[PDB]
């Protein structure tokens, strides 16, 4: 059980006691965000298309 | 209303426990994967200890001690005894054993130079036949066992021990001797050397019903034949061995200040030589009980291990 | 001297950041107006406390911090709070509507329209740094902003600051104070996307902080104020080496060198003692507080290190502590506890001591103590927290419960099984090292 | 932040008026729109439901709609009638004759655009609109037919905002006309598609509560609305006062709606009142979960809870609240689905409702709600297999096919609930 690398200063001290020895680029991120954005816009376009079909059914009634 | 789950359908012991718990009217069984339980009768392998004690408002208890496998796996037991100062290499109640892989052989060969050994894992006078057979353990075969008469036959003692959430060690007062019906032969036939109930049932049942001799009869025998008692000649050594093993691992498996609690039933198998010295052979972490002792023991499990934590509205010796 | 920038994301990150900078000011003698009488180098300096504080010509010590939340109510408390004078309007960023506890809403929908602003405001702080070390990022796992926007921010920070280190202080979800059923989803989605970008992450389970407040501070029903002031102490103990003179963990790179030998397993377990009630005391010794570092009841994450293996252990003392008493306590503890290291690591402890004892907020719940310690140990037992989280994920995702909320924000369902598969490999990585 | 309230038809306007009477009292707003409260908690989140006019006067962000003036004339001269913005009264003169087709396709189509003009003027004045709140019945013509038409038009113009309804379900025990099952079936199909959150208010449950529990020999619509008002104030507490849980409509939906179509909630309230002995936290918890306190005539034990939101109001022990909420969960855990962990969330508010020192409000997404749609489906089929009373609808241009499709989709909704009740 040896003590190692003892350093002392006015505000404290530190040491080590050994007991026993032994990324995606900016463009790729922008594509992910834009890909998800286009999926949101496609889902909304399908909603508004579906609501537009109800509008013409309402006029037909 | 306390709640519990069952996750080992093949356990005879706790199948009776749950039946008793239901018969009280204050316990309700949930399904296997319902996490809002007070008591877990868990699986024998890969029990998810990490998911216990994280349910607000529920005191959670499980019937297994995490880490107790160190004592209940044969190879681990040898390592535990020879590396723990509490038990130490010079342990007088455990046979000389060595862990070897298909490790420790150079040390087995040295001691090799009576010399009959046994190899096992979870009998030959020549080591060559043992190694060619071979994770296993080789320990000295006890060549001078205590032989019951009439019969001149081998046996081993089974003791049931219950450790509760407070780490109180309870020895069931009723043990059992798994006897052999074939006379012991000092010179491959295993039926007279191995006392296992399954091996014996495959002369079986002559001296005792099912080759199970219980303490009352065995005690009367030691008095009539050897002018001593089961308490003095054997049971003191058993209690000493049980304590040494469990207190050694207590700091590693205790749940005293844990977010969940553990208890566990253990099966200690012992071996007695002709000098009435007791030897530890194995510790079973998931043992079964004798048919005529299931009611008493399982009720004791509910009283000591479960009701103490979850009270409602002695058969044990406290070590 | 090398600067560190703190980034606080979401309600949890912001409110915890508030309690930290309040504590920092008390520890350094900085007043709520930003003045530091003890600092004689007016308008500048490269002292150790300058790692977290810049200085104006008027003598105001300004945190190197940026607060970001997608709704304004939490950050508005900073603009009007006690330390409003410290912070600069550019440092406080607020949106209009929040991520609604939806990782996909914070990461994709709302994160895409505010990410550039946050980076620009961070750039304004970085430009004031002569030698930026890296970033400290505070956030929750379960919130939509703390989870979704953080993962996006960490991605861009690795792009804009490739050579800089990044450390996390993360709030692991606990039902006793959780606000959303889908927090297991968000926790695993942000861990997957952030794993390769974080060098060292300190997880704090609200469950553990909650019980420590109930059992040791005798608070019947802890609030976020109770939890955050305790968290502030642990965070302070971890960052003290960067803010005071010393020779241990003096830069963000050292945390990785000392606590993280394997990059993926970068979640050290924090254990703190003593936690004493202000309403109460016999002062605990070096041996008693060091022994308390091995009690699960004092860990920031409830788990059993006895059934795992250590890769590194750091002891950070504050108060009346001398090396002699530390080694006498360690020796005693090795003989009474199960402390198994991986065979390829030295069985040892890196010890740092700061003579200044812990500072406590006036009127707080914590009693002043003459000595305290925070242990940082990288143990595989912390994987118990991943197992719990992955199990809850599996239960809901097997039925696709709530999944439509994430797909509706533009996220593909494949990202769920992609993140879960990464967590599965992570759990087995721990298992290989732990056995 | 801001919510835009809409109330349509007789029922919708009568319950909506009472709703504004109750929360106006809780927030300290007098019939003149002036604040006269004693706490800042009343004004901290007042802009969610109120616009601040000149002179620091608060005007509900409410739009009153009907195809006949009768019911709205009474509202204007009611107690709090003067608080509503006069321009937000949008009414025709012909009525809908309890005819979904008249509200949805003919009479209502002539009026819907002027309603949307008012909605647009309110929304445009919102710093950050979060969604809409509609009060209506499903058994009539205007609230059912024109109400669902408005929802469809609103979703087309604000597709990224949350749509929330308080929908009164018809019952033969409290019936005006025999065609209520037709109007209700046609409306549920609309709600399944175009709302995020629907509080199912069953007049069968309201009547049973007034009769059995409150011992009211002959309940009136006023007595029923007393229960509705109390329920509406309770389920909107988290939206109106400072809090951490379900503080806005979108977060509520995320916590409550695991599958988009299964968004029909079973509300409950405790204590049930029409008494000076304040309850105990244990008593609030038991009653709050008691079927006799549910506003939808469905037995929770016949199904399973997907999600639950609990709101406690008054000065009480939060410690005791959490203990009791964990108590009921841990004792009847079989009625909560195990594949959504921690699906019960609890909020507490210090300000209690008027007349009580403590109260509890229940919001459950239970699969047992299928009993409500089953009841409507049987009443619908009993008439539809003989095409009885259909001429009232074909005379407005509807074809029988539209009825068959409405029936089919509601039977599908029933089976979808049964799917997850056995999971
Ligand atoms: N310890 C602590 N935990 C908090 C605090 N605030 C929130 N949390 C936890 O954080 C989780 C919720 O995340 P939040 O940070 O509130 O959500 P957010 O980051 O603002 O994201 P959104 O609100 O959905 O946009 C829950 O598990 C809370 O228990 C806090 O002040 N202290
Ligand atoms: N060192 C030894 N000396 C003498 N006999 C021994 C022995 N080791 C084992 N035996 C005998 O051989 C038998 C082998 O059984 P063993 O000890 O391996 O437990 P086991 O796991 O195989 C059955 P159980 O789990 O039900 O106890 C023992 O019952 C014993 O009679
Ligand atoms: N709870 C309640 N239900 C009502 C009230 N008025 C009508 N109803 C119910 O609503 C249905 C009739 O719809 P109604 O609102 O009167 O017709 P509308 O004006 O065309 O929407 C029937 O099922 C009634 O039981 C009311 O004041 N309170
Ligand atoms: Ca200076
Ligand atoms: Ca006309
Ligand atoms: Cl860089
Ligand atoms: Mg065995
Ligand atoms: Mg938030
Ligand atoms: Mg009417």
């Amino acid at each position: 059980m040896e003590v190692i690398e003892l350093n002392k200063c006015t505000s404290g001290q530190s040491f080590e006691v050994i007991l026993k020895p032994p990324d995606p680029s900016l463009e790729e991120i922008q594509k992910k965000l834009e890909a998800a954005e286009e999926r949101r816009k496609y889902q909304e376009a399908e909603l508004l298309k579906h609501l537009a079909e109800k509008r013409e059914h309402e006029r037909e009634v | 209303m306390y709640t519990f789950v069952v996750r080992d359908e093949n356990s005879s012991v706790y199948a009776e426990v749950s039946r008793l718990l239901l018969a009280t009217g204050q316990w309700k069984r949930l399904r296997k994967d319902n996490p809002r339980f007070n008591l877990m009768l868990g699986e024998r392998n890969r029990l998810p200890f990490g998911r216990l004690g994280h349910e607000p408002g529920l005191v959670q208890l499980v019937n297994y001690y995490r880490g107790a496998d160190k004592l209940c796996r044969k190879a681990s037991l040898v390592k535990l005894i020879k590396t723990s100062p509490e038990l130490s290499e010079s342990c007088t109640w455990f046979p000389e054993s060595y862990v070897i892989y298909p490790d420790e052989r150079e040390v087995f060969l040295a001691a090799y130079n009576g010399n009959v050994w046994i190899a096992k894992s979870s009998i030959s006078s020549e080591a060559s036949e043992l190694l060619d057979f071979i994770v296993h353990v080789i320990q000295k075969y006890l060549e001078k066992p205590l032989l019951l008469e009439p019969g001149h036959r081998k046996f081993d003692i089974r003791s049931w021990v219950l450790v509760d959430h407070l780490y109180n060690i309870y020895l069931y007062r009723e043990g059992v001797l798994r006897t052999s019906s074939e006379p012991y032969n000092s010179a491959q036939d295993k039926t007279c050397h191995l006392t296992n109930h399954c091996i014996q049932k495959e002369n079986y049942g002559r001296y005792e019903e099912g080759n199970e001799m219980f303490f009352e009869e065995f005690n009367q025998y030691l008095m009539d034949a050897l002018n001593t008692t089961l308490e003095n000649s054997i049971l003191l050594q058993i209690k000493h061995i049980i304590r040494s093993c469990l207190m050694c691992i207590e700091p590693a498996i205790s749940t005293k200040h844990l977010h969940y609690q553990s208890f566990q039933l253990f099966g200690f198998d012992f071996m007695v030589d002709e000098e009435l010295k007791v030897w530890l052979i194995e510790v079973n972490g998931a043992p079964a009980c004798a048919q005529k002792l299931y009611a008493e023991l399982c009720q004791g499990i509910v009283d000591v291990a479960i009701s103490s934590v979850f009270p409602l509205a002695s058969i044990f010796i406290k070590l | 001297m090398r600067e560190c920038i703190s980034i606080h994301v979401g309600q949890a990150g912001v409110q915890i950041g508030n309690a930290c900078w309040e504590l920092y000011c008390l520890e350094h003698g900085i007043q709520p107006d930003g003045q530091m009488p003890s600092d004689k180098t007016i308008g500048g300096g490269d002292d150790s406390f300058n790692t977290f504080f810049s200085e104006t010509g008027a003598g105001k010590h300004v945190p190197r911090a940026v607060f970001v939340d997608l709704e304004p109510t939490v950050i508005d408390e900073v603009r009007t709070g006690t330390y409003r004078q410290l912070f600069h309007p550019e440092q406080l960023i607020t949106g209009k509507e929040d991520a609604a506890n939806n990782y996909a809403r914070g990461h994709y929908t709302i994160g895409k329209e505010i990410i550039d602003l946050v980076l620009d405001r961070i750039r304004k702080l970085a430009d004031q740094c002569t030698g930026l070390q890296g970033f400290l990022v505070f956030h929750s796992f379960g919130g939509g902003t703390g989870s979704g926007f953080t993962s996006l921010l960490m991605e861009r920070l690795s792009v804009d600051y490739g050579k800089k280190s990044k450390l996390e202080f993360s709030i692991y979800p606990a039902p006793q104070v959780s606000t959303a059923v889908v927090e297991p989803y968000n926790s695993i989605l942000t861990t997957h996307t952030t794993l390769e970008h974080s060098d060292c992450a300190f997880m704090v389970d609200n469950e553990a902080i909650y019980d420590i407040c109930r059992r040791n501070l005798d608070i019947e029903r802890p609030t976020y104020t109770n939890l955050n002031r305790l968290i502030s102490q642990i965070v302070s103990s971890i960052t003290a080496s960067l803010r005071f003179d010393g020779a241990l963990n003096v830069d963000l790179t050292e945390f990785q060198t000392n606590l993280v030998p394997y990059p993926r397993i970068h979640f050290p377990l924090a254990t703190y003692a003593p936690v004493i009630s202000a309403e109460k005391h016999e002062q605990l010794s070096v041996a008693e507080i060091t022994n308390a570092c091995f009690e699960p009841a004092n860990q920031m994450v409830k788990c059993d290190p006895r059934h795992g293996k250590y890769m590194a252990c750091c002891l950070l003392y504050r108060g009346d502590v001398v090396p002699k008493d530390v080694n006498a306590a360690i020796a005693t503890i090795k003989t009474k506890r199960s402390i198994q290291f991986v065979d390829w690591c030295p069985t040892g402890f890196k010890v740092g001591i700061n003579y200044q004892p812990p500072t406590v907020v006036p009127g707080g719940d914590l009693a002043k103590v003459q000595r305290a310690v925070c242990m940082l140990s990288n143990t595989t037992a912390i994987a118990e927290a991943w197992a719990r989280l992955d199990h809850k994920f599996d239960l809901m995702y097997a039925k696709r419960a709530f999944v439509h909320w994430y797909v509706g924000e533009g996220m593909e369902e494949g990202e769920f099984s992609e993140a879960r598969e990464d967590m599965a490999a992570l759990e087995k990585d721990y298992e290989e090292v732990g056995v | 932040r801001e919510i835009v309230h809409i109330q349509a038809g007789q029922c919708g306007n009568q319950i909506g008026a009472k709703f504004w009477e109750v929360i106006s009292d809780e927030h300290g707003i007098d019939p003149t729109g002036s604040y006269h409260g004693d706490s800042d908690l009343q004004l901290e989140r007042i802009n969610v439901y109120y616009n601040e006019a000149t002179g620091n006067k608060y005007v509900p962000r409410a739009i009153l709609v009907d195809l006949e003036p009768g019911t709205m004339d009474s509202v204007r001269s009611g107690p709090f009638g003067q608080i509503f913005r006069p321009d937000n009264f949008v009414f025709g003169q012909s009525g809908a004759g309890n005819n979904w087709a008249k509200g949805h396709y003919t009479e209502g189509a002539e009026l819907v655009d002027s309603v949307l003009d008012v909605v647009r003027k309110e929304s445009e004045s919102c710093d950050c609109l979060q969604g809409f709140q509609l009060t209506h019945s499903l058994g009539g013509g205007t609230g059912s037919g024109m109400g669902t038409l408005l929802i469809s038009k609103i979703r087309e113009e604000y597709p990224d905002r949350i749509m929330n309804t308080f929908s009164v379900m018809p019952s033969p025990k409290v019936s005006d006309t025999v065609v209520e099952p037709y109007n209700a079936t046609l409306s549920v199909h609309q709600l399944v598609e175009n709302t995020d959150e629907t509080y199912c208010i069953d007049n069968e449950a309201l009547y049973d509560i007034c009769f059995r529990t409150l011992k009211l020999t002959t309940p009136t619509y006023g007595d029923l609305n007393h229960l509705v008002s109390a329920t509406m104030s309770g389920v909107t507490t988290c939206l109106r006062f400072p809090g951490q849980l379900n503080a806005d409509l979108r977060k509520l939906a995320v916590n409550m709606v695991p599958f988009p179509r299964l968004h029909f909630f079973m509300p409950g309230f405790a204590p049930l009142t029409s008494q000076y002995r304040a309850l105990t936290v244990p008593e609030l918890t038991q009653q709050m979960f008691d079927s006799k306190n549910m506003m939808a005539a469905c037995d929770p034990r016949h199904g399973r809870y997907l999600t639950v939101a609990a709101i406690f109001r008054g000065r009480m022990s939060m410690k005791e609240v959490d203990e009791q909420m964990l108590n009921v969960q841990n004792k009847n855990s079989s009625y909560f689905v195990e594949w959504i962990p921690n699906n019960v969330k609890t909020a507490v508010c210090d300000i209690p409702p008027r007349g009580l020192k403590m109260s509890a409000t229940f919001i459950g997404n239970s699969t047992a709600i299928q009993e409500l749609f089953k009841r409507i489906s049987e009443q619908f089929t009993a008439m539809f297999r003989r095409k009885a009373f259909l001429h009232w609808y074909t005379g407005e241009g509807m074809d029988e096919m539209e009825f068959t499709e409405a029936e089919s989709n509601m039977n599908d909704l029933v089976s979808e609930y049964q799917q997850y009740q056995d999971a």
